[PDB]
RNA sequence: CAGAGUGUAGCUUAACACAAAGCACCCAACUUACACUUAGGAGAUUUCAACUUAACUUGACCGCUCUGACCA
């Protein structure tokens, strides 16, 4: 029943939504962010931190993308989202690392579409 | 009529003598990084940050935790290098790398991360909830030692309270199971 | 329907000369062909082509 | 007038003839590229030339085969001698002859006496009024002793300076000391006469530079002069 | 708002762009790259776009010439007719450079020779006199030109 | 270096097999090309006509 | 365009493949040194170059200004690929013909 | 040769600690080529100590630069 931000409809990314999913993927290290609406960080998992990194053979490949969303998908539900859009590009969303990155998600509980506001 | 601005033009530093000999953005996903630097920096001119994002005091939120445990870098980054040169010594693990097979274990990452960095993600959490902002009226403190609750439904599966996740009344019917990390001789108080 | 000119410039002073030309075009030619700037039609004074294009193209077919 | 002498120095340096040989990493990947070529490739004139006999002689108006077409090829080859990629010169290591090292760079030094010693720089003349710096650069081919040579001058600006002092015995207020301007060409065609071989000049390359140049003057010597 | 102190936050077109050679500088330079193997003068003219970007030159044109087709005819053994022996094919790439530098030339001009493969020619002329500069132009850049005479 | 560049391959979606091959030219000197047929050498005589 | 003069495509064993990935990665860090000692050497030519005008200039100012100028007779330039095998100093082609389609 | 100065892979007033980061660079695919994107690769604290957090502070050690000496 919360209102979303509704509007933005000239600029991208949009704002009609209470939780995103954005993932930022640097030269060396790949970080996934859980953000509410008003700009605050819920969760991260990111390949910075040694508890993912001593897994992983390199940060930077398929493998880190895929390990970065089940480790966030354990995180959201142990957080309480259950819920959260997700807003890529159109390159990144033909991506191999993001698709696996979604499929981790959907496997850890979470879905990728927010349910529609109730105005009555 | 015109009036001079009240600071510097979002553009001014750029020289548009040499236009042609300078390197450009060239791609979309190169200007957003830069588009939202910017967007989050203070502006003199009225901004989206100014009426929509939450007020905060100039004074610094008290902390009243725990100090930080003591922690010798250079050792901890010299025993972190080594490791992940014998990780990538192995054949099988690029192979399994490369071929897009490998997984990572959840539960021992789950068990250094709540030591490394559980503490601070957690913080951040609660501040997200707003139980700073209501139990200390905004005093915030790391929670150094993890604590262990779950529930007790009924004699085989229990149900862990993390940070924030879903519990039903059913479950909280009794006292559930509290459990922590402590040294012997040490006092220490539960509350919910 | 030649098919020997990789880009065209197609120009007339009327424009609602031109909109009888596009149509034409849209209904004959498959919009492929039409949709990069292989076929550039525009409304601008034949005088204007001596000064803003020259030695750009090698064919040029004049009818005034 | 200035207390410092123009001395207008060339750097003649005489380009590869023959390509460098592949390391054993590039081996593998030449190999490689020419494996993935022939997987992504579809059949030749050829190719399809010996599919179509062998079916027709397994039924059974071609002359010559596709398989023995290619034997007389072979045999031509063999009778064919390649020329030798390593020389005479360096077998004898006679770094007067421009054959030696057609893989690598050489670098000319001629060997002059200054102050009763004998002192490997590269060819160098004064400067004069009424001439430019690389003017005198192109001077110093001419000064050189029968050499038939063109060389292409690159550019006009000096391509390093090396700056040095007399040891106080010639040094004085007119004369305190002079720069020297590097000035790199690339040897077309030509070589030296037959007159004079060792004592007058040397070819050699930026890693053995070092035995003939003093340690100041390999220093400068060796920021102009490439080991691609 | 233009009487705001805010006014001009928005202009952007001053950001966005809208020959001679000195006697400083080179003004149009045509690296000719001819050689009878299309992967090896393909590959080169790649290097060396590469090369100029990376030396912040700027490259206006990269393309590639018509094919010249060569026959060789040999003498046949104890005669005088010729018969047809192989036919080589002549390809030739051009990467067209401007904004070089005269004291630059040379460092630029000693980088390429070092790193021209076997059997490929190198040929760098000055064709800025010859012109015929004529590249078919879109609308937005066209609109523009006949507004300035307006 | 001439290696800068030298090692590459057939950047075509459809061609024929090619092969490393040697050019004797004029003066003997030999390059590597790639010829349809695996011929080891080839040799470019001398024209009459430019005589 | 026809499609008899394609050729099967025989499978690829896995030591082959591991072979040719292991390959690849190699070639990258070998390819990143040609141009680290490319860079410095580009950086070597023009440090030292533009250090020997400075010392030029104060020199003599004139002198300075004539090198800096452009070259007219630098272009055209011609440069010929070196070969497999020197040239043979005796050497008698055998005679032909060139005939040129185009 | 001393004399002063200086010090994280190319760059950075990145480095509170949870962590040695971001950018640039390198390969391949795509492109005539570039660019974009995708898929991959290489990386750094000069070295030892100081009550310890010390890339950070103090010297030592060490690596460069700079002015004279040395100099053809």
């Amino acid at each position: 029943v919360a209102r979303k931000e509704r509007g933005w409809r000239t600029v991208f990314p949009s704002r009609e939504f209470w939780h995103r999913l954005r993932v930022i993927r640097t030269q060396h290290h790949v970080e996934a962010l859980v953000e509410h609406q008003n700009g605050k960080v819920v969760v991260s998992a990111s390949t910075r931190e040694w508890a993912i990194k001593k897994h992983l053979y390199s940060t930077r490949n398929v493998v880190a993308c895929e390990s970065i969303g089940r480790v966030l998908a354990q995180r959201c539900l142990e957080a309480g989202i259950n819920f959260m859009v997700y807003q890529p590009t159109p390159w990144e969303a033909a991506s191999d690392s993001m698709k696996r990155l979604q499929s981790a998600m959907t496997e850890g509980g979470v879905v990728l579409r927010e349910p529609q506001r109730i105005y009555e | 009529r015109r009036t001079p601005p009240l600071g510097p033009m979002p553009n001014s530093d750029i020289d548009l003598s040499n236009l042609e000999r300078l390197e450009k953005y060239r791609s979309f996903d190169r200007y957003r990084r830069r588009a939202e630097q910017e967007a989050q920096a203070p502006h003199w001119w009225r901004t989206y940050r100014e009426y929509f994002g939450e007020k905060t005091d100039p004074k610094e939120k008290i902390d009243i935790g725990l100090p930080p445990p003591k922690v010798s870098r250079t050792q901890q980054l010299l025993e972190r290098k080594q490791a992940i040169q014998e990780l990538r010594a192995n054949v099988e693990e690029e192979r399994a790398a490369r071929l897009r097979t490998a997984s990572v274990p959840l539960d021992a990452v789950r068990a250094e991360w709540e030591r490394t960095c559980g503490p601070y993600h957690k913080q951040r959490l609660a501040e997200y909830y707003g139980l700073y902002r209501d139990l200390f009226h905004g005093a915030t403190f790391v929670p150094r030692v993890p604590l262990h609750v779950a529930y007790a439904v009924g004699e085989d599966d229990l149900m862990p309270v993390y940070c924030g996740n879903e519990v039903t009344p059913t479950e909280a019917a009794q006292a559930p199971e509290v459990t922590y990390e402590a040294e012997e001789g040490s006092l220490w108080t539960l509350l919910l | 329907q030649t098919g020997c000119c990789r880009n065209l410039a197609a120009n007339d002073l009327s424009p609602s000369r031109i909109a009888r030309l596009q149509k034409i075009l849209h209904s004959y030619v498959p919009e492929e062909i039409r949709d990069g700037n292989q076929v550039r039609v525009t409304s601008w004074d034949g005088r204007k082509w001596g000064e803003l294009e020259g030695d750009t193209y090698d064919r040029v077919l004049v009818d005034v | 007038g200035s207390p410092w002498r123009l001395l207008g120095a060339l750097c003649l340096q005489r380009p590869p003839v023959v390509s460098k040989p592949l390391t054993p990493l590039q081996e593998e990947m030449a190999s490689l590229l020419q494996q993935i070529e022939i997987e992504r490739s579809l059949y030749s004139d050829h190719e399809l030339r010996a599919l179509d006999e062998n079916q027709r002689l397994a039924k059974k108006q071609d002359i010559l085969l596709a398989q023995d077409l290619e034997d007389m090829w072979e045999q031509k080859f063999l009778q064919f001698k390649l020329g030798a990629r390593i020389t005479e010169a360096d077998e004898k290591n006679d770094r007067t002859s421009l054959n030696r090292k057609l893989d690598r760079n050489l670098v000319l030094l001629v060997r002059e006496k200054f102050g009763d010693q004998d002192v490997w720089i590269l060819p160098q003349a004064e400067w004069q009024p009424g001439e430019t710096l690389r003017g005198t650069a192109e001077r110093t081919l001419a000064t050189l002793s029968e050499n038939n040579m063109e060389a292409k001058f690159l550019g006009n600006a000096p391509c390093g300076h090396y700056t040095f002092k007399f040891p106080q015995a010639m040094r004085t207020e007119s004369n305190l000391g002079a720069k020297v301007f590097f000035f790199k060409a690339l040897l077309l065609t030509g070589d030296f006469s037959q007159a004079g071989n060792k004592g007058h000049h040397v070819w050699v390359t930026k890693d053995e530079l070092g035995d003939y140049l003093k340690p100041k003057y390999l220093a400068q010597v060796r920021r102009f002069v490439s080991d691609l | 708002y233009k009487t705001k102190p805010t006014h001009g936050i928005g202009k952007y077109k001053h950001l966005i762009k809208a020959n001679l050679g000195t006697d400083y500088e080179y003004g149009v330079l045509n690296i000719h790259l001819t050689a009878y193997d299309m992967t090896l003068a393909e590959s080169y003219a790649q290097y060396v776009h590469n090369l100029c970007n990376s030396l912040s030159i700027k490259v206006e044109e990269s393309y590639a010439m018509p094919t010249k087709t060569i026959e060789v005819l040999q003498l046949q053994d104890q005669g005088s007719k010729m018969l047809l022996d192989s036919v080589l094919t002549t390809h030739e790439r051009v990467v067209q450079i401007s904004g070089l530098s005269a004291t630059f030339a040379e460092i630029f001009l000693e980088i390429i020779q070092s790193s021209l493969p076997e059997g490929v020619r190198l040929s760098v002329k000055e064709h800025t006199e010859e012109d015929f500069k004529g590249r078919f132009k879109a609308r937005p850049e066209l609109e523009e030109l006949l507004a300035k005479l307006k | 270096d001439s290696s800068r560049a030298s090692l590459t391959r057939v950047h075509r979606q459809a061609y024929a097999r090619l092969y490393p091959v040697l050019l004797v030219k004029q003066d003997g000197s030999t390059i590597h090309i790639r010829y349809r047929e695996p011929r080891r050498m080839l040799a470019m005589p001398i024209d009459l006509d430019t005589l | 365009l026809d499609k008899a003069r394609e050729r099967p495509q025989v499978e690829l064993t896995f030591e082959e493949t591991e072979r040719r990935a292991l390959l690849l990665k190699k070639w990258s860090l070998y390819k990143q040194q040609e141009r680290k000692m490319e860079r410095d050497t580009i950086r070597a030519m023009l440090e030292a170059q533009q250090e020997a005008l400075e010392e030029l200039q104060l020199e003599s100012p004139k002198l300075h200004a004539e090198a800096i100028k452009r070259d007219p007779n630098l272009f055209p330039f011609e440069k010929e690929g070196p070969h497999y095998t020197p040239p043979i100093p005796n050497y008698q082609p055998p005679e032909g013909r060139y005939n040129d389609i185009t």
